[PDB]
């Protein structure tokens, strides 16, 4: 076995968690253009016959719940399981609309021992945000 | 081998089989347009789009690095944020391969 | 598109082109036999003998991977340090296949 | 062009740092096992058509001017790039014989504006070396 089981009944869940707008007390400009992304994501991973569950403008709890409640449903039948975060972040954080979150909490509900149904399954995520305020003037 | 080895019960580590696609390097700042969305998403989709059908997820994913890094740059009034470039960065801690039309 | 493409003048990113091969999950230790070396090294080394004239880097990468995952667990006197697992990390900001037998 | 270019004259070096013992000031132990991964390295990479530079126990600062001397070669003729670094460790952090080098200081030289030779070309950094203090219990 060098490839991954994908014969499953269902492919799995494609979770896109799509943060455009965010409170004022942040000071988060908000993020013109994320709309096209999830839309976009939303149709490229339908042809790939995933599930897709789009969730527009969550508070870091809401992220956090989300996570929760997906990482506990019956994975048995699905193949894989995608998350997209599409949101502001730095290095290891993912922004709420109120705050950051910790995107060690979010993936560690999938892990082997926490989520059984995807113990063997490729658990994939996916990051549009900031990982720090370094900029890349290239070369050439 | 001996001690570490040949196991009679097999466990497998629980961050195995994980696989981040992040759009950018580490401590880096990662671009996106108003209009057409991220540099990253866009080519993510358009190679998912073009290669699910024939490459590895992680051959999809190394063209999606080439096409963020090479075809796009920033624009700016702010200097500061002009004529910026991005690698996005593939963490693979999965243990297999993985190809979408199987 | 418009603004930030089609570049008259191409540069690519100063972090282009590298890969880091970590032997282990960020945040964890990783584990070392003391005859027969690291099982990261050990496999790496055996994976590139049986495959380097075959598959392209990141797959034979991620054989590394599933053989330091599956096959290896540490022993200790010291519960503490007994019975732990390991999966290394691939880091790739590469933009192309790196094919060794080319 | 899918993949790199590999047909230069030379594959280019392969550099492996063996660090084995350490300064008594620092704590850590002797990593027995090491010279056989050296060794492995060395003559695996020796029948990809490498040029294997092996070195043992460098200080921090050694580390560093070493990876210094070597991105100033002249990479032209060479195809690739490869640094083994076998030594503790912690998340960015490899341990020169009497202390800690940050990585991204040695990785920074062989940057795309820093090491204009090997812009373009593949650059390797292979680490074997503990990222934190974590345990894996794992699951099954
Ligand atoms: C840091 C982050 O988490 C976000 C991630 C994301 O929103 O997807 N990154 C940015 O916000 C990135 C970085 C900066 C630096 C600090 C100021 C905020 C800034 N910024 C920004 O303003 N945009 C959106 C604009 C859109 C303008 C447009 O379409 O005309 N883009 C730019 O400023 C530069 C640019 C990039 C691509 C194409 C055209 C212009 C960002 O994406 N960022
Ligand atoms: C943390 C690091 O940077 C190093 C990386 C490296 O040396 O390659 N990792 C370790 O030192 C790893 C982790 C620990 C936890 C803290 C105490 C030190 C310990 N340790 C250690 O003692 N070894 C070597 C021994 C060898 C004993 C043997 O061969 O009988 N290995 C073990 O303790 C567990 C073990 C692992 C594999 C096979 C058998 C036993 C380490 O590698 N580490």
């Amino acid at each position: 076995d060098n490839s991954y089981k994908m014969d499953y009944p269902e492919m799995g869940l494609c979770i896109i968690i799509n943060n455009k707008n965010f409170h004022k007390s942040t000071g988060m400009t908000s993020r013109s253009g994320t709309d096209v992304d999830a839309a976009n994501l939303r149709e490229t991973f339908r042809n790939l016959k995933y599930e897709v569950r789009n969730k527009n403008d969550l508070t870091r709890e809401e992220i956090v719940e989300l996570m929760r409640d997906v990482s506990k449903e019956d994975h048995s039948k699905r193949s894989s399981f995608v998350c997209v975060l599409l949101s502001h972040g730095e290095e290891g954080i993912i922004f709420g609309t109120n705050g950051p979150v910790d995107l060690k909490k979010i993936t560690n509900f999938f892990r082997g021992d926490r989520c059984r149904s995807l113990t063997g399954k490729p658990k994939l995520f996916i990051i549009q945000a900031c990982r720090g305020t370094e900029l890349d003037c290239g070369i050439e | 081998s001996g001690v570490d080895d040949d196991m009679a019960c097999h466990k497998i580590p629980v961050d195995a089989d994980f696989l981040y696609a992040y759009s950018t390097a580490p401590g880096y700042y990662s671009w996106r347009n108003s209009k057409d969305g991220s540099w990253f998403i866009q080519s993510l989709c358009a190679m998912l789009k073009q290669y699910a059908d024939k490459l590895e997820f992680m051959h999809i994913l190394t063209r999606v690095n080439r096409k963020v890094a090479t075809e796009f740059e920033s624009f700016s009034f702010d200097a500061t944020f002009h004529a910026k470039k991005q690698i996005p960065c593939i963490v693979s801690m999965l243990t297999k391969e993985l190809y979408f039309y199987h």
